[PDB]
């Protein structure tokens, strides 16, 4: 039928195998990323604290170049391949051109890979949405989010995942220049949208935290329990 | 090519009013060795166009085959159309050219008469590809003994007759029986008019040895 | 680039000897037989190639072995250097779009 | 061995004007010590504002000037308009630097009117690399042809001088005598120069007989 | 009735009828008659081409096509697979003269074509051609040959048959010719009279006949019939029709 | 039918559409989504003026007793050009509903002079589940079996069957489908019997025949659809008769010029030029 | 397949039936049937014989040109049952096969080796989508150096076993049983003992008695291995002897 | 009824022994603007009926050119038609290339037969729902070739193909005689008036939508448009 080809256009205008994957991503776990005054940061809620497995193992956050990170949210597998490719393009750049990849390349090559595959009835879409974030060469911060049809966005602030609508109403609604200038700030920005987005938290909190001409480092549970009981206490003086 | 092996001569063609006379000797030659003695290095294109080669004899059998080939189709095909000789030797300097380009060159030196809508044609195509239009031809030893006197009635008289044009021919054919060792006494006059492309048969020289006694 | 030109004269010959082998038989066929042969050859061997494991992993090419009437014969090619032990081996998605010519 | 280049000899000429953009080249197609034919001009028109000359080997001229036509004929149906001079000149750069590893024995020589109406030459080297100028020799005798241009087209080393602009008349006088010079020095050149003078009305032709060897 | 094994020709019909080569066969009995008789002197054809407008040249859609020098070719069904065919059948006999250097057999040009055909009808990725044709040469050493090639891929020598609307029609007129013991001249009268006779002026306005032959005459070389000769077969149809 | 890979299993479409069954034989979801389907597509009859939704079906609120239906965008056009410049006709009441398939509305008159006759110009195409609803919604569950329809439309040649191919046929060609109660002459051969109408107008024709309501359905096959001038010309026969004839006044001059500037602002087709 | 693989289990020839059975091959079995002749082939101690009946079905058709007997090399001859063209692209490649093993190994091919690769092709058809089993028989006849005749049916599933009397066509099965009831009567299986059990099986299981151009008869001997197609005279002679014992 | 599972391929036959796919390219190419196409006894002239998507959008082009005595006139599909076109002009300039002359019109359009041939016997592939009426010039004078999407085609001495084709194809076999012998500006009068005779009675030939190319003897085909058919236009007699 007109929903089951990739190839085949639906009588509205319609490719509807790509919107599929967009749900396949929609059913993936929450993942919110914000943009702030040199500091760029990520935060993924994991679905469920399982018990006797190794966490290193089944990270969302991971790191294309060292000024450039990325966060996913649908099919793991998929999203594996996209990030080694990324990461073969960023060397590739550095190697062609010499100079560190920009956010803007590497976003648009993924972009294109996944428009790629959805050129073609015979290869699936990648059924992943991808947050990716770093500075430029100049140190701008930059924010970029990706769909499975091939579509890049920059943002201010982004989630993408199961709820993404309600943490984006969130970010818009508690998103302030003051809130940018601190990177303090943008952390806990952050774990309150996340938190919205799980009622339980703490341990669910999967924060990455990456500052100017700094590489990308992941916030122990130590650290994010912090945070969050600050944001405990600042809702219990209101 | 690479071995040109068995070699022709040397063909001489010349234009006179009312179509192309061009003649060619009957022997192949391996090295110094006479060998094969019987051999036409002329063959006849269509109606309005005659061939004759110097070189490589097996290129110019695979030539006689490609060309032959593309006239039988084009015959089939009866449109109404047919190869004028200037097609032919547009045809044959490509593929030259390509043969060339691809280091494989075919070993020949081709002489190409004609005589279509009432205008003589008469063409040179070299190994390479260098191609033109003359009123006189000559290849190989030809260039050097036959075309000085084709040149010089020529340019004295512009435009012959049939019979000045084949005695002109005969005369450089003796010549270059002569003075050529890979020459040979018999050779094969090929005429192209109106009627269309006549081919004579073996005709031989009246050798001359006065000087032997001479001295 | 210089890998164009062969290193050794007898390289080319026997780096595409299945080729040429097959270019043979086509041209043997066609010669005698007629285009029919060739044309049909060359549709069983497409038919039979379309279906196998992806680029990344060692196909057998049983129907392509008995159709090609190498099923019975083994030479230099088959003992010399295993396809199976490669010991090169590129990224899977990479060599399935190489071979779909998306490369 | 094989050798797939042969010298035919063959020498062109171009002077460009205001108006006018005279290209000129002798008839003598020569290989080895013997002379192939007494008529074969070395200069083919190309469009009605441009006309090229050809010197080196004849089937690598030949060739080139067949393929120069075909993509005259390819740029007319796409862009549906007709290559100017300088377009003609770029398209050949890259035609004969697309062939570098074997190249063209092939020197080109472009004379025609720009878009303004002035006479442009263009010369180029087998490899493919040109420039403008406003005048040119190329082929067996352009070391001979160049040096009275530069020294009367140019001024060159002429001190106190007028530096008259050059009308069609002296150039078409000029290039008769240099060309009668190298008939008389050049045994590569001879028997009839074939001038094409590319004005705004069109192309002229004209055929000047030269000494023969 | 193979209804669910009529979409693919590599389907099997359950009592063993592959019934897309059946449909190309209806496809060429829905054209025009085509016949062809071989006689002693050599093979003689004529085809009932069905003129469409008067706008059309006359010549248009030629049914009977020069293959060789000394093969014709008739043709039926549908005109694109026989021009098809017919360039097919030009480069066998090309390449078989250009590698043993004498003409090709009528025999072996209908066999190269026939199993062209039949490897055509073999597969689901290309359909059966749906065209068929008559293959007719003489020569001195091999004499009158007449060949005709079926959709399926068959070769069968006749010394006279029809393809086309009224095939069944013009097959009884051959039956009850002679051919074995007439001319060339008297052959291409009788194809024009059959060939008139067949013709339905109801359902068709009109058409051209198109008549070409190869024999001892024409010195084993196809060629149309001369338009003096065509013109006195004409007449000598009309004659017959009108009684 | 998808052959995507070598070896995909394809099965043959049935013409009655029973895999869609099939497949189709739950979850509140799916259900959820299947009855924001179902009101997406419902149609919503109302009028633009003074926007008072039309609950109340159209036959009920006025007596008709001449309904002239216009389907596809020459038949409007027809109407447009001959009709409302004779007289004047103020807009009452206008079906929306969305398609998947698709200036185009489905929009009702009625004449000043005479309320009893009114109109309809539907230009929008309706689903094959929502004709029903449509007759519901305008003819109510009562009709009146006093009502003059004159159902108007464009087909194509090729869905015309006959012996004769499709281009032998005369392209500008109409013919008519009359109930058993109309018993005017329907002044135009009438459908072959293998053909067969399965749109709005056989909708309609199907409802006042089962009602017996006197009504005649005309199918105008053409060539080409878009704005031509030819198959209003072809349309002029049906008000050269009776029931059109007092609605038109006998002024061609004015619909022909009118009927001249629809068919100027026209879309051509990028695709074939 | 390029089309697309067919839904039913007997609408396609790889996807197998619930027992595993492949219709398609049955088809083309009943395709082989389709093909509306019978042939019936004998193994004697001294020669070979293929007998088919030869139907020309218009007086206009050329009889010469009808012939389901064709000669793969000088010494291996075979008779074809089912579609025409069919059973000529199996001669065609049974041809080619024949003249490569002939290049490749420098001595001709015995015939259970051209059955064996005709067998081993047809599987390869019987298992691939996009090709179809051919819808004929290939019974192939040829001495042997050290085995004596030898006589192979080859058929489209890719059976390619030998047997001492074959029978294909539409009368197989009634074929097999009189050459059973003969072969259990071991007689001494000469030439014209062989020609005559042919001649007078195939004339039993068709119910009538063929005139000289009603069938071909091919023969391959020890004393004579080249493939020998019988003269008509010689087919009415040995009818007339059938005829008068 | 019973045709729908041989109507969606082109490779499937039907019982009936029809492909459907090539004739629902017949009526694309027949759903395409009307194209007449006619030459005298010196002159090949092809008159275009050009057609406008908006009022501000300008008439798209149905001459096309191919070769210096080779042109066409579109009708159906476009992207198919400027495939054909581009393929003929690569024809013609590897015969200009190689032989040296010009390519026969025949020789052309047998080409394109073949071409379009090719499709319509494999799988995945649609054939071309284009026509194009090819005038030219050779040795054996001027050609009028109607191609059809079915590769077949025809050799015609005025045809029209196209939407309301039929008036335009009566006018063109009601005066053959006069085509045949008439002066270059007869033949273009009489073109316009089979075009005009497609369009409607209340409709007119105006500069906008009449192309026109014109190829003859000495003359090149050439292309003429608004300002270049009003010449031909005036003393145009009134329908």
């Amino acid at each position: 039928s007109y929903d089951r080809a990739i190839t085949v256009f639906s009588p509205d205008g319609h490719l509807f195998q790509v919107e599929y994957a967009q749900e396949a991503v929609k059913k993936g776990s929450t993942a919110v990323g914000v943009r702030g005054r040199d500091i760029v940061v990520l935060g993924v809620e994991k679905k469920s604290v399982a018990k006797l497995q190794d966490e290193r193992t089944v990270r969302k956050i991971c790191a294309l170049d060292d000024n450039v990170c990325m966060a996913f949210a649908g099919l793991t597998a998929d999203a594996r391949i996209v990030i080694n490719r990324a990461r073969v393009e960023c060397q590739s750049h550095r190697l062609t051109v010499e100079d560190p990849v920009t956010v803007e390349y590497i976003t648009r090559y993924i972009a294109s890979l996944k428009q790629r595959y959805t050129q073609s009835n015979g290869r699936r879409p990648f059924g992943i949405s991808a947050l990716i974030v770093g500075f430029d060469f100049d140190g701008t911060p930059r924010l970029y989010q990706t769909d499975p049809s091939g579509t890049y966005h920059a943002w201010k602030a982004n989630a993408i995942g199961r709820g993404a609508k309600s943490v984006r109403e969130f970010l818009e609604k508690n998103y302030t220049d003051e809130a940018i200038e601190t990177d303090d700030l943008t952390i806990k920005l952050v774990i309150k949208a996340l938190l919205e987005v799980v009622q339980s938290g703490g341990k669910n909190i999967e924060l990455a935290v990456m500052r100017r001409d700094q590489s990308l480092k992941i916030l122990n549970p130590e650290e994010i329990e912090k945070y969050v009981a600050e944001i405990e206490k600042e809702k219990e003086e209101n | 090519t690479q071995n040109p092996m068995v070699t022709g001569t040397s063909v001489l063609g010349v234009k006179f009013e009312g179509g192309v006379v061009i003649a060619a000797d009957m022997l192949g030659s391996y090295g110094s060795l006479a060998r094969f003695r019987n051999i036409s290095r002329i063959m006849r294109v269509n109606n309005s166009t005659m061939l004759g080669a110097s070189g490589d004899y097996a290129d110019f059998q695979y030539l006689k085959q490609v060309l032959g080939q593309m006239v039988i189709d084009e015959e089939l095909l009866g449109d109404g159309h047919s190869y004028s000789p200037r097609a032919i030797h547009s045809w044959l300097t490509r593929a030259m050219y390509s043969r060339r380009s691809k280091m494989n060159p075919l070993w020949n030196t081709m002489v190409i008469g004609g005589y279509a809508d009432g205008e003589s044609f008469l063409g040179y195509v070299d190994m390479l590809g260098v191609a033109y239009e003359a009123p006189s031809l000559a290849t190989g030893y030809g260039a050097y003994l036959a075309q000085p006197l084709l040149r010089e009635v020529l340019e004295k008289q512009p435009v012959l007759s049939q019979t000045e044009a084949r005695d002109l021919v005969e005369r450089c054919m003796r010549v270059l029986y002569y003075r050529d060792a890979r020459s040979y006494n018999r050779f094969q006059i090929a005429t192209v008019t109106e009627k269309g492309v006549e081919i004579e048969g073996p005709l031989s020289t009246e050798t001359n040895w006065d000087i032997a006694h001479m001295i | 680039k210089n890998e164009l030109l062969p290193s050794h004269p007898l390289e080319l010959s026997e780096k595409n000897f299945q080729l040429n082998q097959d270019k043979m038989n086509f041209s043997t066929l066609r010669n005698i037989q007629g285009l029919f042969a060739p044309l049909k050859l060359q549709m069983e061997f497409k038919a039979v190639q379309q279906v196998q494991r992806l680029p990344f992993l060692s196909s057998s090419n049983l129907s392509l072995d008995v159709l090609r009437g190498n099923d019975e014969t083994i030479g230099f090619e088959d003992i010399l250097n295993d396809p199976s032990q490669s010991e090169v081996m590129g990224e899977p998605h990479l060599m399935v779009e190489y071979k779909l010519g998306l490369l | 061995r094989f050798s797939p280049y042969v010298f035919n000899g063959g020498t062109i000429l171009a002077i460009a004007g205001e108006d006018f953009a005279i290209v000129a080249s002798d008839t003598r197609l020569s290989e080895g010590f013997s002379i192939h034919t007494r008529d074969s001009p070395k200069c083919y028109k190309l469009t009605d504002k441009t006309v090229i000359g050809c010197s080196g080997f004849h089937g690598d001229c030949l060739t080139l000037t067949k393929i120069i036509e075909a993509r005259l004929k390819m740029y007319k149906h796409s862009n549906n308009k007709a290559m100017t001079t300088g377009a003609i000149a770029a398209m050949l750069s890259t035609i004969l630097y697309s062939r570098r590893f074997f190249p063209y024995y092939v020197y080109n020589i472009i004379g025609g009117l720009d878009e303004e109406g002035k006479g442009a030459v263009y010369s180029f080297d087998p490899v493919g690399s040109y420039q403008r100028d406003s005048f040119k020799a190329g082929g067996s005798a352009s070391a001979m042809l160049q040096p009275l241009l530069d020294n009367q087209v140019g001024f060159k080393n002429m001190q106190n001088v007028e530096h008259v602009p050059l009308s069609l008349d002296r150039a078409m006088r000029l290039v008769k005598d240099v060309f009668i010079s190298a008939a008389e020095r050049d045994v590569y050149t001879g028997d009839a120069l074939r001038i094409c003078i590319v004005t705004k009305e069109g192309i002229r032709e004209e055929t000047v007989s030269l000494r023969k060897d | 009735i193979g209804t669910g094994y009529d979409l693919s020709a590599s389907t099997f019909s359950p009592d063993g009828r592959v019934f897309q080569v059946e449909y190309a066969m209806k496809a060429v009995e829905n054209s025009s008659t085509a016949i062809g008789i071989r006689c002693k002197d050599g093979v003689v054809f004529g085809v009932e081409k069905l003129v469409l407008s008067k706008l059309y040249e006359e010549g248009s859609n030629k049914r009977l096509f020069n293959v060789d020098r000394h093969v014709g070719m008739a043709v039926a069904g549908l005109l694109a697979d026989a021009r098809s065919l017919a360039d097919i059948a030009r480069e066998e006999a090309s390449n078989f003269r250009s590698n043993f250097g004498y003409n090709i057999p009528l025999k072996h040009l209908a066999d190269r074509v026939a199993m062209y055909v039949h490897a055509y009808t073999l597969y689901s990725a290309v359909r059966p051609f749906g065209c068929s044709f008559m293959l007719g040469s003489y020569s001195v050493n091999d004499g009158a040959q007449l060949y005709m090639i079926d959709p399926s891929g068959v070769s069968y020598g006749y010394w006279g048959c029809a393809i086309g609307k009224a095939r069944q029609a013009a097959k009884t007129e051959i039956e009850k010719l002679q051919m074995k013991e007439m001319t060339c001249r008297d052959i291409v009268k009788e194809v024009a009279k059959i060939i008139y006779i067949v013709h339905d002026e109801v359902k068709d306005k009109a058409f051209e006949l198109e008549l070409s032959w190869v024999g001892e005459l024409t010195n084993g070389r196809h060629e149309i019939v001369p338009k003096d000769i065509r013109e006195e077969a004409e007449k000598y149809a009309k004659e017959s029709l009108k009684e | 039918m998808a052959a995507t890979f070598f070896g995909e299993v394809v099965k043959a479409p049935c013409r009655a559409g029973t895999e869609d069954e099939e497949e189709e034989e739950e979850t509140p979801e799916d259900r959820e989504v299947r009855l924001q389907l179902a009101r997406k597509r419902e149609v919503r009859l109302l009028r633009r003026q003074t926007k008072t939704s039309l609950e109340v079906s159209l036959l009920e609120k006025y007596p008709c007793s001449k309904f002239i239906i216009a389907i596809g965008n020459n038949a409007v056009a027809f109407l447009s050009s001959f009709v409302m410049n004779s007289g004047v006709w103020e807009e009452v009441g206008c079906a929306k509903l969305w398609n998947e398939w698709c200036e185009a509305f489905c929009v009702f008159y009625h004449l000043k002079s005479n309320p009893s006759v009114f109109l309809c110009q539907c230009s929008c195409y309706v689903a094959e589940d929502q004709q029903y609803q449509w007759l519901e919604k305008v003819f109510g569950s009562c009709p009146r079996k006093n009502m003059q329809i004159t159902i108007l439309t464009c087909r194509h040649v090729t869905d015309y069957k006959t012996s004769e191919s499709t281009g032998s046929l005369p392209s500008p060609f109409l013919r008519a489908l009359k109930t058993q109660n109309f018993k005017d002459s329907a002044c135009c051969p009438l459908l072959e019997q293998p053909n067969i109408v399965h749109d709005l107008p056989a909708a309609v024709l199907s409802y006042c025949q089962v009602w017996k309501i006197p009504a005649i359905l005309y199918l105008c096959y053409t060539d080409v659809m878009k704005l031509d001038l030819i198959t209003v010309e072809a349309f002029k026969p049906i008000l050269s008769t009776r029931s059109l004839k007092g609605l038109v006044k006998n002024i061609p001059q004015s619909t022909e010029i009118l009927k001249k500037l629809m068919t100027t602002n026209e879309i051509q087709s990028n695709i074939y030029t | 397949m390029s089309r697309g693989s067919s839904a039913g289990f007997d609408r396609h020839i790889t996807i197998f039936s619930p027992e595993g059975r492949l219709y398609q091959v049955e088809y083309a079995f009943k395709a082989i049937n389709q093909g509306g002749l019978t042939s019936v082939a004998v193994r004697g101690k001294d020669c070979a014989v293929i007998v088919t009946q030869k139907k020309v079905p218009d007086k206009l058709l050329d009889s010469s040109t009808v012939t389901h007997l064709f000669k793969i090399t000088e010494n291996i001859g075979c008779v074809m049952t089912g579609m025409t063209a069919d059973s000529r692209s199996q001669v065609q490649r049974a041809r080619y096969e024949a003249a490569n093993w002939k290049y490749k190994y420098g001595y001709e091919i015995p015939v259970d080796m051209l059955c064996k690769r005709i067998a081993d092709i047809s599987q390869v058809y019987t298992q691939n989508a996009e090709m179809r089993p051919l819808g004929c028989c290939m019974i192939l006849i040829g001495i042997d150096e050290e085995q004596g005749p030898q006589v192979y049916k080859c058929d489209p599933a890719g059976y390619y076993c030998g047997f001492k009397a074959t029978a294909a066509g539409v009368k197989q099965t009634e074929s097999t049983s009189f050459l059973e009831k003969k072969v259990k009567k071991k007689f001494d299986w000469t030439f014209e003992q062989t020609v005559e059990t042919a001649i007078t099986c195939l004339s039993t299981v068709l119910s009538i008695d063929f005139k000289p151009s009603e069938i071909e008869v091919g023969v391959v001997t020890v004393e004579n291995p080249k493939f020998r197609i019988l003269t008509e005279a010689e087919i009415d002679a040995h009818l007339v002897a059938l005829a008068e014992r | 009824m019973f045709r729908n599972q041989y109507d969606n391929d082109v490779t499937v036959w039907s019982p009936q022994g029809r492909i459907h796919q090539i004739e629902y390219a017949m009526e694309a190419v027949k759903q395409g603007s009307a194209t007449v196409g006619l030459k005298s006894k010196t002159h090949a002239v092809l008159v275009a009926l050009k057609r406008a998507q908006s009022e501000l959008a300008a008439h798209q082009k149905k001459i096309l050119h191919v070769d210096n005595h080779i042109g066409i006139s579109i009708a159906g599909l476009t992207a198919d038609a400027r495939l054909l076109c581009n393929f003929m002009r690569q024809e013609c300039l590897d015969s200009r290339f190689v032989f040296d002359r010009p390519l026969p019109v025949s020789r052309l359009v047998s080409l394109i037969g073949s071409k379009t041939q090719i499709p319509t016997q494999r799988y995945g592939r649609r054939p071309y729902g284009v026509g194009l009426l090819i005038a030219g010039y050779d040795d054996m004078g001027p050609h009028i070739f109607q191609t059809c999407p079915s590769a077949n085609y025809f050799d015609c001495r005025a045809m029209s193909i196209g939407a309301r084709s039929q008036s335009a194809r009566t006018y063109l076999e009601r005066h053959m005689s006069e085509f045949m012998e008439c002066n270059l500006n007869e033949l273009v009068k009489h073109g316009l008036r089979a075009l005009r005779e497609t369009l409607p009675a209340e409709q007119d030939l105006t500069t906008k939508n009449v192309s026109i190319g014109i190829v003859g003897k000495d003359l090149e085909f050439t292309i003429y448009d608004d300002d270049d058919v009003s010449p031909f236009l005036e003393g145009l007699e009134e329908r």
